[PDB]
């Protein structure tokens, strides 16, 4: 039992990485996107954890679905600029 | 910030109450899919879910429902840590 | 002369060897090839004096045959094992990982008495395990090496003991047999003489001899002669064998009730017969030495008999009395002593063929239990051997045995001398041995039984001193197992050529003289009075007379590691045996020399490790490569010789041979052809000869540290290459078989730039730490990714790829070139184990210059890490401009009682530099007794200096001064063996003149380079959370109680506290004291371990109401 | 010495039923874990094994009582359970300890923290430690009394660490990752700011 | 040589709703169970 390493302990430095990741992703690319950010949010679930299907933000707010969809790819397109898009390339491993 | 640290002779009332369910099988895992058999020793439905927030049956997966126990399975959805602080009794005639 | 080769090394011995020294490796190959039996053991036996010879393998089967059922009916017997052929050669087996074994056949016959049938036929027993030979066994590819075991005979042993209340002296006696209950017997400081029969109560000896059968006349005619007899016999309350009888079996099985015939029958079933009790074939025989019985007749039953138990209680009764004689009626006149169980007399020898007896036995008796199982169940008439034989059980235990057993240990293959000196190790541990825990001062201490057999000084140092130690070089082990040693018959005070093997207590009875003894060329004795040991292993001076042997030779009391120490004389016990150990660890370099002065040991021991090759006929060489070697010999038959290139050896040390012969040339059988890898010329050589000064240099030599020159850096003098290897293996799983490919998810394309097109790095390739070896990947299959990191492959249009990166990487701290490659794959038969498809093995070799921490040590036990590597121009050097290549600390020697080294020192400055005695005024007085080889020598000239026999102290300094001069006429060294020095960086000449020679210096097997990990954070324990320990992992020092003793003494209470929460187990404080470091903010507030934790949920277990309180 | 037992029931709210079970606890799995070693194999804490013997007697005996076996039977399973919870609490104290593979007696509860190994004396007076190495020494005669010479290497480990952090905010590297991916190359900005 | 055995924001101030059900065994004994609003409450259930 001494030599079995646990394979489920937190790494530290990967835990310190996500964090940062977490920050340096919600804090710069979400507040330059103004309310356009929000769709992002909800598509991904990354504001609850809760992935959202596009008539799930139809369903109350007034937008319609194919509408939501060309913000979504407006936004994807716009958000893979290399100046903004190269602090977030040393994350992808 | 402890006090002090009591020690004592335990009864069966205060075993039955450090217990989170009896375990009347002598069953660790089963042979194929690898995974704990019901009422018995690794038991779910006693020390807790192997994944954080995910039922034995899967009904439930996500944080949201923390706290909730899946009514077909009865595994309660929390931190696949509690493995290591909840305990079973056995009832010997 | 034994060589053909024998390169020339002149020897300043005196003595001439009367006896050639044996073959090192008989202590295996002879008690292998008796357990399996070959035709040369039976030629050799019947030679010996014995008619009619049984191997171990039929002993045993005739132990187990014949066989009957209970209520007997039908019988079954075994007999004829044959061994026909080994299913492979041995570097196929070393190559392919498997046993190295052969098939073994026994006839079995089955016999039913009902009607008097005979079903014999063959059966195959299994795959036996064949001694190769170098005599070690090759199992799943690994080299294994069966160290003999030192136990305590079987026999009847005799002690007295003074009383604490009364200080009588009360007497003891216990029977120690192979397997059986243990019977001894006692006496009382009533004066009453009991009996503890299988460890049961006391009760007098009286009602045990009416038990047996005897009235109240015979006890009183026998035993007439001592008092505390009559004393029993008369307090005994018992009368009639029938009342003795109820009470033993009362006593001895209280729990079922008494009866008649199994009243009668207890005792003959408990000692007398030999399937419940038996002395081994050399316990009987000590039962009769020691009783004197049975004289002059064949041992064949071993187990016990009535005679002997009275014999005993009779010997233990004079021996109380205080009688010094004693005769039993129809046996010999014997001495009435105690016995001393340290005594080699009494401690015998388990070899390698008995320990395999053992394991074959308990095999055959599981098999056996078996068959009677399957005898009553099936029908008498189609009933075959092949239906109720299971093979099995023996195979399992032979198995088990070299697998699991103590004794059989990884050879250790540091070096031929390290290989050699494994297979000669004498163990007191193992199964029926002594235990670490349980061994006093007593059984550790030399004895003077030793003498000749088990060397004093090679033994381990640390717990283990005393209950490890070497066979010496004349030792033989007799079959029974005790080991003989040689003396020469001496006669009326002449010395004869007879010689004969004596044992412990053959040679107790005799007077033995020391070799080094002066003799006439007749052979009588020159001086009045001759050196002797005598009984009790005391030295005294007798007359010439007095003795009746003669040593053989000056070194019959040392091991072959220890006969090369030179000047082992002057040298004290702790440094000759630090020194003998060390030699053990030496590592192979890339070019090896023999030493200036030596003994001549080097040589035989080179040839008995059988790592160098020899010519098996003689003739003349036809072709020399690298790679092999062809001889025709003188008729018409050629052998084809493979060398090992670049081999890994057990210990990731390199093993080259290559040849020393050239084409066209005539060898002889038995010469030397290729050269392993620390041997230089058919001689061992473990180290690098080089100029040594011995004086304090600035400091850097303070506490046994070490100086050396760069030139051993820039020429490899002390360069070693080194070979690690590493496997991988893709095999099945639930989710999909794991594929060896060439492509590895997210990995930049430069990384994977060596690897072969099936993913195998390349051969040649130079890997670093962190770099792919060979590429892995295995199927992933649930993959629910974070949000975040959904989003991150959506902005970036990568795959969610199925499989997760497995593969091979070099460890940390690693380099090296690759070598080699092997590949083994299902497909292509590869029969590996079950859900393995793809095993690779790679093979990196990185060659390892001397450096700072490296240890190194010489033959004296004088060892010492490098500190300090000066550059030539730094290093003092001698007038003529010559630098020295090492500085040794003077304030040493003199403490340490190893001053034996400044006279190795002395005769290498004498080697290197030749010399030449005049001889124009007649002879000098110092050169009298020198040799005429000895009177001039060459410039580089080898010489030999034997231990106990050797250069002289007046022959040292005579030589010191009658040295040649160098290239320019001139002597460095004067005759005091002292030179002048410049200062190389000063540049001013050194005050006074600094002793300097040549020194054999070795490099120990204790390198930083492989011990010098650090940890910061890795893996952590499963159910403690506390790291790991070990370099193989990120291993964390431990922070023992002692360390915490320390710190409160200190009263350093914060940094106790952060070492055992927050650096251990603190789970939470961990990552965020790393998240603070890494933010630069303060480190947060410790809490509550994870081992009080499970410590209190641990006590709540067991029914403890464990608390915290507030 | 009677005294010495009677006085602790009689002079505390305890009372002295306690020495008899009616129900006995279970260890939470995770501190006795079966773990799937590499290749398949699964290693497990012979501590369940004990528990499973338990559960299999205590579940013979409901049957036994259930059916009404004869009396002789019903006493052998009782005496069967009451020596299996021994050996689970303290296995080897009263009879020849309880084996399994091989000889090697079975580790039961008390032996976990009972002696030089377990817990107290191995797990709490002392434990394995981070940020920690250890290597050969040798004789410095140029340090002073307060200075000690640190290898390049042992040092860059220790210091991982903090040479990230000082790597990233000195714009050698732009994020953690990239600063941990320079140190475990040992770029050559690495040893300048490990000084 | 390793084994293996068989990381969300947390949140507290939002969680998905439950109710509370109330059973009572055969020696009266009360046990409380926190189910999903989706309900299907099961007639029987296995107790501590
Ligand atoms: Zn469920």
């Amino acid at each position: 039992g001494d030599f079995i390493e646990d394979s489920e302990a937190v790494v530290a430095v990967d835990a310190v990485s996500f964090t940062l990741l977490q920050d340096q992703l919600q804090s710069v690319l979400e507040t330059l996107s103004e309310r356009e950010a929000g769709v992002v949010r909800l598509r991904f679930g990354l504001t609850d954890g809760q992935p959202r299907t596009l008539d799930e933000i139809g369903q109350v707010y007034g937008v319609t679905r194919e509408r939501i969809r060309q913000i979504e790819s407006k936004t994807m397109s716009k958000l893979r600029h290399p100046s903004r898009s190269q602090v977030l390339r040393d994350y992808l491993d | 910030f402890f006090d002090e640290l009591r020690i004592g002779l335990a009864t069966a009332d205060d075993i039955r109450n450090w217990s989170y369910g009896e375990v009347k099988k002598p069953e660790t895992i089963n042979y194929r899919t690898l995974k704990p058999e019901k009422d018995g020793l690794f038991c779910e439905k006693i020390f807790g879910p192997t994944r954080d927030w995910e039922c034995y049956c899967g009904k439930y997966k996500r944080v949201r429902f923390k706290g909730i126990i899946c009514e077909r399975c009865g595994v309660e959805v929390t931190r696949a840590k509690v493995r290591r602080e909840r305990m079973g009794h056995i009832e010997l005639a | 002369n034994s060589v053909p080769g024998a390169p020339n090394r002149v020897s300043f011995a005196k003595l001439r060897e009367p006896l050639e020294v044996p073959g090192l490796l008989d202590v295996q190959t002879d008690s292998f090839e008796w357990l399996v039996g070959s035709d040369r053991w039976r030629q050799a036996a019947i030679d010996r004096g014995e008619e009619n010879p049984v191997g171990g393998l039929e002993e045993v089967l005739a132990e187990l045959s014949p066989i009957e059922d209970f209520s007997g009916s039908m019988s079954l017997s075994f007999s004829d094992p044959r061994f026909d052929e080994v299913k492979a050669s041995v570097d196929e087996c070393k190559d392919k990982d498997m046993t190295y074994a052969a098939p073994l056949f026994v006839t079995a016959e089955f016999i039913n008495n009902n009607t008097g049938e005979i079903k014999s036929q063959t059966v195959f027993m299994g795959d036996f395990p064949m001694m190769t030979e170098k005599g070690t066994f090759i199992i799943n590819g690994t080299e294994r090496v069966v160290v003999s075991q030192l136990v305590r005979s079987p026999g009847v042993y005799f002690d007295e003991t003074i009383d604490k209340s009364t200080e009588k002296t009360l007497h003891s006696v216990k029977v120690i047999p192979g397997r059986g209950a243990w019977l001894e017997f006692d006496v009382d400081k009533r004066d009453t003489v009991g009996v503890r029969i299988d460890r049961k109560r006391r009760q007098p000896v009286t009602v045990l001899l009416k038990a047996l059968g005897w009235t109240n006349e015979q006890i009183v005619e026998r035993f007439g002669f001592s008092e505390i007899m009559m004393g029993t016999l008369e307090k005994d309350t018992t009368s009639g064998t029938d009342e003795a009888l109820l009470d033993i079996y009362r006593k001895l099985r209280p729990g079922e009730p008494p009866t008649k015939e199994s009243a009668q029958t207890l005792l003959e079933n408990l000692f007398f017969k030999e399937k419940r009790y038996d002395l081994a074939r050399v316990g009987r025989y000590k039962v009769n030495k020691k009783l004197g019985l049975n004289a002059g007749k064949p041992i064949t039953s071993s187990t016990l008999t009535e005679e002997d138990v009275v014999a005993t209680i009779e010997y233990l009764v004079r021996l109380h009395e205080g009688q010094t004689s004693m005769t039993v009626p129809g046996g010999v006149e014997v001495p009435v002593e105690v016995d001393d169980i340290d005594h080699f007399g009494n401690r015998r020898l388990r070899t390698v063929g008995e320990l395999i007896q053992n394991q074959i036995r308990v095999g055959l008796s599981r098999m056996e239990r078996v068959v009677r199982e399957r005898m009553t169940t099936q029908d008498v008439e189609a009933i075959t051997p092949q239906t109720l034989i299971n093979i099995r059980p023996v195979v399992a235990a032979i198995k088990e045995f070299f697998g699991t057993s103590q004794l059989s240990q990884f050879m250790d293959q540091n070096n031929p001398l390290s290989g050699l000196t494994h297979k000669r190790r004498l163990s007191a541990l193992g199964p029926g041995g002594l235990s670490r825990e349980r061994a006093g001062l007593e059984v550790r201490d030399v004895h003077p039984s030793h003498y000749g057999r088990m060397c004093p000084i090679e033994t381990p140092e640390g717990p283990n001193i005393g209950l490890i130690g070497s066979l010496s070089v004349y030792a033989r082990v007799n079959p029974f197992g005790f080991i003989e040693t040689p003396y020469r018959k001496v006669e009326n005070g002449v010395v004869t050529d007879q010689i004969d093997y004596l044992t412990a207590d053959e040679e107790d009875r005799h007077v033995v003289a020391q070799a080094n003894s002066p003799t006439d060329e007749n052979g009588r004795f020159t001086e009045d009075r001759v050196m002797v040991r005598k009984k009790g292993g005391e030295v005294e001076f007798v007359s010439a007379d007095q003795v009746d042997y003669m040593d053989v030779s000056p070194r019959q009391m040392v091991s072959v590691a220890t006969a090369m120490i030179p000047f082992l004389e002057h040298d004290d016990a702790n440094r000759a045996l630090m020194g003998a150990n060390m030699q053990r660890q030496a590592v192979p370099l890339v070019r090896s020399e023999a030493p200036l002065v030596g003994t001549g040991m080097e040589l035989r021991a080179a040839i008995d490790a059988g790592d160098v090759v020899v010519a098996d006929k003689t003739g003349v060489i036809e072709e020399v490569s690298a790679d092999y070697i062809t001889v025709m010999a003188d008729d018409g038959t050629r052998q084809s010789y493979r060398l090992r290139k670049f081999a890994r050896s057990n210990h990731g040390t390199c093993a080259n041979q290559r040849p020393i012969v050239d084409a066209g040339q005539r060898v002889e059988a038995g010469q030397v052809i290729a050269d392993g890898p620390c041997t230089q010329n058919g001689e061992m050589a473990l180290g690098k000869n080089l100029l040594v000064a011995i004086m304090p240099w600035e400091g850097h030599n303070y506490e046994d540290a070490i100086i050396l020159s760069n030139r051993l850096v820039e020429e490899d003098v002390l360069t070693s290459i080194h070979i690690e290897e590493h496997e991988i293996d893709a095999r099945d799983t639930k989710l999909g078989a794991e594929e060896i490919t060439r492509d590895i998810p997210n990995v930049s394309d430069e990384v994977l730039a060596d690897l072969d097109e099936r993913g195998i790095v390349r051969i040649g390739a130079e890997v670093r730490d962190g770099d792919i070896l060979v590429g892995k990947v295995t199927p992933k299959g649930e993959t629910e990714l974070t949000p975040e990191e959904r989003l991150l492959r959506a902005i970036f249009g990568e795959k969610a790829r199925e499989v997760r990166d497995t593969s091979l990487k070099v460890p940390h701290g690693e380099s090296g070139k690759v070598i080699g490659i092997r590949v083994f794959s299902r497909e292509d038969d590869d029969e590996l184990p079950a859900g393995v498809n793809e095993l690779v093995r790679v093979y990196v070799a990185q060659k390892r210059k001397i450096s700072d921490g490296d240890k190194l040590a010489g033959r004296h036990g004088n060892k010492g890490v490098i500190g300090k590597i000066l550059p030539v121009e730094d290093m003092p050097f001698l007038p003529d401009g010559t630098p020295v290549d090492i500085i040794l600390n003077t304030h040493g020697v003199p403490r340490r009682m190893n001053i034996g080294q400044i006279l190795e020192t002395h005769l290498g400055w004498v080697a290197k530099a030749g010399w030449n005695i005049d001889v124009a005024a007649g002879v000098p007085d110092w050169a009298s007794k020198l040799p005429e080889e000895l009177y001039s020598a060459p410039a580089d000239s080898t010489v030999a200096t034997p231990v106990f026999d050797g250069a002289q102290e007046g022959e040292l300094a005579g030589l010191l001064g009658s040295t040649l001069p160098n290239r320019d006429g001139e002597v460095m060294v004067d005759a005091d063996g002292k030179s002048t020095l410049f200062d190389g960086r000063s540049g001013e000449p050194f005050p006074y003149p600094v002793t300097v020679g040549y020194m054999y210096i070795l490099k120990l097997h204790h390198l930083v380079d492989d011990k010098i990990h650090a940890r910061s954070t890795g893996p952590y324990s499963m159910i403690t959370q506390q790291p790991l320990g070990g370099k193989a992992q990120f291993g964390g020092q431990r922070f023992g109680e002692m360390e915490c003793w320390a710190m409160q003494a200190y009263g350093a209470a914060y940094t106790l506290q952060e070492l055992l929460t927050i650096k251990s187990d603190d789970t939470v404080g961990r990552v965020k004291v790393y998240e603070a470091i890494v933010k630069g903010e303060n480190i947060p507030e410790p809490g509550i371990p994870e081992s009080f934790k499970v410590l209190l949920k641990e006590l709540q277990s067991l029914c403890l109401n464990v608390e915290v309180l507030s | 010495k009677r005294l010495k037992v009677v006085a602790a029931f009689q002079q505390s709210g305890n009372s002295p039923m306690g020495m008899v079970l009616d129900a006995v606890p279970v260890i939470p799995p995770e501190l006795r874990p079966m773990v799937q070693l590499d290749g398949g194999r699964f290693a497990t804490s012979d501590l369940n094994d004990l528990y499973r013997r338990v559960i299999n007697r205590n579940n013979r005996l409901k049957r036994l009582i259930d059916l009404g076996a004869p009396e002789i039977i019903v006493n052998n399973e009782k005496r069967m359970l009451q020596e299996s919870v021994d050996a689970l609490f303290d296995n080897g104290r009263r009879g020849r300890p309880v084996t399994g593979p091989g000889n090697r007696p079975l580790k039961s509860l008390s032996d976990l923290l009972k002696g030089k190994q377990g817990r107290f004396r191995q797990n709490l007076l002392g434990k394995r430690v981070d940020y920690s190495g250890r290597s050969v020494i040798v004789v410095g005669p140029q340090l002073k009394l307060h200075q000690c010479g640190l290898p390049k290497l042992m040092a860059l480990e220790l210091f991982k660490p903090f040479v990230m952090k000082r790597l990233v905010d000195l714009n050698h590297a732009q994020n953690i990752k990239s600063a941990k991916r320079m140190v475990e190359r040992q770029r050559p900005q690495v040893w300048d700011v490990l000084e | 040589l390793r084994g293996s055995r068989l990381y969300e924001t947390d949140r507290n101030h939002d969680l998905a709703p439950r109710q509370v059900a109330r059973y009572r065994t055969d020696n009266g004994e009360e046990f409380d169970v926190p189910f999903a609003d989706d309900a299907e409450i099961p007639g029987t259930w296995l107790c501590r």
